[PDB]
């Protein structure tokens, strides 16, 4: 598929 | 107690335990206080992580469903679990979007966080769409509306480089691409996002934030896979 | 109906749900033989379930062994361990029932009695991990388990079967691990991997990969635990 | 320690 944000904060 | 809920879902999170980390933040999401950023973080992770695996699991057997057409017996168990999963998957997004509109969405007072949220609509009725026919009309456009809103509120309070507007418009151009398989708009917006970025970072003699990284690389890389 | 509980183990595992998996084969096996097949299916659903279990025990561990100066958070990893740990030796406990009641004593080949004896040692050395009056027992049925299936595998199984080796493998970390037995636990790994050296030569690609995969591990702890 | 992966 996408890829699609994985949303991450570090 | 909230701090007790926010400790065993970071516990959870290091476990890898994301039911768990999510009944947590769903309690505390609950409380209807504004969520820190901490707290916004780990609400996030927890659901991503559990929708995740109902939708990977999902696309697999829907492959083998569709791939046994004449096996009956095959097939109607395929269909079967895939149903079963897809009430899963159906039931974490209704919860995830219900405590954004009860919630997250009416107590976000800065926006950052509005836009964060928004977005946060937009995925969980992406992923609605993923699985609904018709029902899909009203679940597809309730995702768009979501994010153009989101869109238009990151182009005026955001910077180019920031790491919610990039991966706001990382997610609406899947939206485009897989929804409304929409392969021209949705590789127009992952390459206007991904420019204005480049010409701001041309601009800056400092690093800019450091998750914007990530998403930049992801926004290349699905244009390369839309043009094969 | 033993054929549609099968089928649906394998959606189970090419959807990544292990716990569903389990479940399936679990009441295969309270049928009462399984094929190759299905031996394997019931081995990577249990793994994985139980090896999800253990992960979550080592790093919430970890964090209750580690928190200072925190009362609170210590207690919740204290607790929060526990739970995983009830959840950890359910897994276990019923795994080791069903080799029990049916999988061993039903055993007719020397591969499947290796297979299930290996299996039985691997879950009681999964409950010696955390086994804090009961870890003495815990551990000899272990032992006896490895040995008995090493006993069988010696006579009946060539050097480079890969379940041999992997028996091999798991009966010298159980030495290592739980019995603190480094001199034994090289012993094992190293003769089983000399032993297999000797007739890669014959095996086909496929067959070769298997057992050097294997080997790899073995050589690999040997590495690790002499330095 | 490595333990044994399935076949």
């Amino acid at each position: 598929r996408s890829y699609s944000s994985p949303d991450i904060t570090q | 107690d909230k701090n007790e809920l926010v400790q065993k879902a970071k516990l959870a999170e290091q476990a890898e335990r994301y039911d768990d980390m999510a009944a947590c933040m769903k309690s505390v999401t609950e409380q209807g206080a504004e969520l820190s950023n901490e707290e916004r973080n780990l609400l996030s992770v927890a659901y991503k992580n559990v929708v995740g695996a109902r939708r990977s699991s999902w696309r697999v057997v829907s492959s083998i469903e569709q791939k046994t057409e004449g096996a009956e017996k095959k097939q109607q168990m395929a269909r079967e679990y895939r149903e079963k999963i897809e009430t899963e998957l159906r039931d974490i997004c209704n919860d995830v979007l219900s405590l954004l509109e009860k919630f997250l969405i009416p107590n976000a007072s800065q926006a950052e966080s509005k836009v964060f949220y928004l977005k946060m609509k937009g995925d969980y009725y992406r992923y609605l769409a993923e699985v609904a026919a018709g029902d899909k009309k009203g679940i597809v456009d309730q995702s768009q509306q979501a994010y153009q809103e989101a869109f238009e509120i990151s182009k005026k309070e955001m910077q180019p480089t920031h790491p919610i507007r990039l991966g706001l418009a990382l997610n609406f151009s899947v939206f485009y691409y897989e929804i409304l398989n929409s392969p021209e708009k949705a590789c127009s917006l992952a390459k206007t996002a991904f420019d204005e970025a480049i010409a701001e970072l041309d601009t800056l003699s400092e690093e800019s934030y450091k998750d914007s990284t990530l998403i930049m690389q992801l926004l290349r890389d699905n244009l390369t896979l839309w043009t094969s």
